[PDB]
C-alpha cells in the first residue's frame, strides 16, 4: 500500500519528463480545499493584445472543517500563464457539483449533500469573505445519506433544472415563475423510475422534453417530460455490469450519447436503439466518474475517474488495423491518457472558447489546464 | 513517436 504511492510518484516523474513532447500547453495550481466541480464559463474576455486571453472557471470546496465556498478562477491562456482566484462566495454546506444557466451564466446551481439544489448569482453577493462569518458548524450529523452528484439546466427551456434527487428519484425545479420572495421552489415533477441511487443526470441538447439519467442499478434511462407517467421512463437499457456514474449527450449527432461507469467501461449508444451498445471504449484500470464530448470536434470524447488518468477517445479511429506493439497501449480508438493527476479525477470541463484544452481537477487540490500537442491530434509528424 | 507517446505517457519515449 506504501510502495503504491512510490509507484504513482515515480510514474508522475517519467511524465513531467514527457511534458514537452505530449503538451502545447500544461498549467499545474493547488487549490487552497480540493474541487469535486469544474466548469468553464462560456465567456472568454480577450483584451486585444498583452498576449493573453482571460477564461473562467466555476469550482466549489468539500470541506466539514471550514466554511465551504463556491469559487470563480480566471485563467490567462496565451496565444503564440496566471491563475487567479476571482470570485469566493459562502456556500453553505459541502460543494458536489456546481453548474452555471446557459441562458444567464452569473446563475450557479450547486449540488448538496443534503436533498436540496442552491441557487446563488455572484453579482448580488461580496466578492471576498473580508466578512469571514462563517455559518459552519462545530458538527454535522448526517445519518441516512447517499447521494449522487448530477445537476443539468435545460438549455432551450429557460429555468427547467433537473438533480438527482435523495430516495432513488430525479426532481424538476422550474425557477422561471419564482415566487413572490418566498425564494423556496418545490418540484414540478418527481421521477420515480430509478431502483438505486441516481447518480447523473442531463437534458438532451436539442430536444427541450427528453433527458437521461444513470443510477446504480447498472441502468441507463431515457425520459420524457410530455408523458403522463412519471414512474415509468421511455427507453430502459441494461448499460453496464456495474455502478453507472456519468453520462453526456452528443452536440453534433443527437441519437448518440455515451455512458461511463465502474466496470471500467465506456459505452457508446444510440437512441433509436438501445438494445445495441455500439462500442465499448476500454482502457481505465478503475472507477470512471466523469465523460465528456468535445464540442469542437464530433468525433472525440473523453473520460475520467478513480484511476487518475483522464482517457481521451477517438471514434473515427475504431477498428483499425493495429500491430501488437501498438495494441499493447490500448485500443487505435485511445488517442490520449493524460496522467498529471496523482489522486482521483473528480471532474473535467472542455474549454468552449479555445479547441481541445481541458481544465481537470482533483482530490490533491490540483487543478491542472492543459491541452495536448497539435501534432497528435491532427495525425500530423 | 508522438503519437505512440501520447497512448504511454507513463513510460519514457525513445
Ligand atoms: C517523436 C518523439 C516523441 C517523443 C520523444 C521523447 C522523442 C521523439
Amino acid at each position: 500500500d506504501a510502495v503504491e504511492e512510490r509507484v504513482i510518484n515515480e510514474e508522475y516523474k517519467i511524465w513531467k519528463k514527457n511534458t514537452p513532447f505530449l503538451y502545447d500547453l500544461v498549467m499545474t495550481h493547488a487549490l487552497e480545499w480540493p474541487s469535486l466541480t469544474a466548469q468553464w464559463l462560456p465567456d472568454v474576455t480577450r483584451p486585444e493584445g498583452k498576449d493573453f486571453s482571460i477564461h473562467r472557471l466555476v469550482l466549489g470546496t468539500h470541506t466539514s472543517d471550514e466554511q465551504n465556498h463556491l469559487v470563480i478562477a480566471s485563467v490567462q491562456l496565451p496565444n503564440d500563464g496566471k491563475i487567479e482566484i476571482e470570485i469566493k462566495i459562502n456556500h453553505e454546506g459541502e460543494v458536489n457539483r456546481a453548474r452555471y444557466m446557459p441562458q444567464n451564466p452569473c446563475i450557479i446551481a450547486t449540488k448538496t449533500p443534503s436533498s436540496d439544489v442552491l441557487v446563488f448569482d455572484y453579482t448580488k453577493h461580496p466578492s471576498k469573505p473580508d466578512p469571514s462569518g462563517e455559518c459552519n458548524p462545530d458538527l454535522r450529523l448526517r445519518g441516512h445519506q447517499k447521494e449522487g452528484y448530477g445537476l443539468s439546466w435545460n438549455p432551450n427551456l429557460s429555468g427547467h433544472l433537473l438533480s438527482a434527487s435523495d430516495d432513488h428519484t430525479i426532481c424538476l425545479w422550474d425557477i422561471s415563475a419564482v415566487p413572490k420572495e418566498g425564494k423556496v421552489v418545490d418540484a414540478k415533477t418527481i421521477f420515480t423510475g430509478h431502483t438505486a441511487v441516481v447518480e447523473d443526470v442531463s437534458w438532451h441538447l436539442l430536444h427541450e422534453s427528453l433527458f437521461g439519467s444513470v443510477a446504480d442499478d447498472q441502468k441507463l434511462m431515457i425520459w420524457d417530460t410530455r408523458s403522463n407517467n412519471t414512474s415509468k421512463p421511455s427507453h430502459s437499457v441494461d448499460a453496464h455490469t456495474a455502478e453507472v456514474n456519468c453520462l453526456s449527450f452528443n452536440p453534433y449527432s443527437e441519437f448518440i450519447l455515451a455512458t461511463g461507469s465502474a466496470d471500467k467501461t465506456v459505452a457508446l449508444w444510440d437512441l433509436r436503439n438501445l438494445k445495441l451498445k455500439l462500442h465499448s471504449f476500454e482502457s481505465h484500470k478503475d472507477e470512471i466518474f466523469q465523460v465528456q464530448w468535445s464540442p469542437h470536434n464530433e468525433t472525440i470524447l473523453a473520460s475520467s475517474g478513480t484511476d487518475r488518468r483522464l482517457n481521451v477517445w477517438d471514434l473515427s479511429k475504431i477498428g483499425e488495423e493495429q500491430s501488437p506493439e501498438d495494441a499493447e497501449d490500448g485500443p487505435p480508438e485511445l488517442l490520449f491518457i493524460h496522467g498529471g493527476h496523482t489522486a482521483k479525477i473528480s471532474d473535467f470541463s472542455w474549454n468552449p472558447n479555445e479547441p481541445w484544452v481541458i481544465c481537470s481537477v482533483s482530490e490533491d487540490n490540483i487543478m491542472q489546464v492543459w491541452q495536448m500537442a497539435e501534432n497528435i491530434y491532427n495525425d500530423e509528424d | 513517436c508522438t503519437k505512440r507517446a501520447a497512448r504511454r505517457p507513463y513510460k519514457p519515449c525513445a
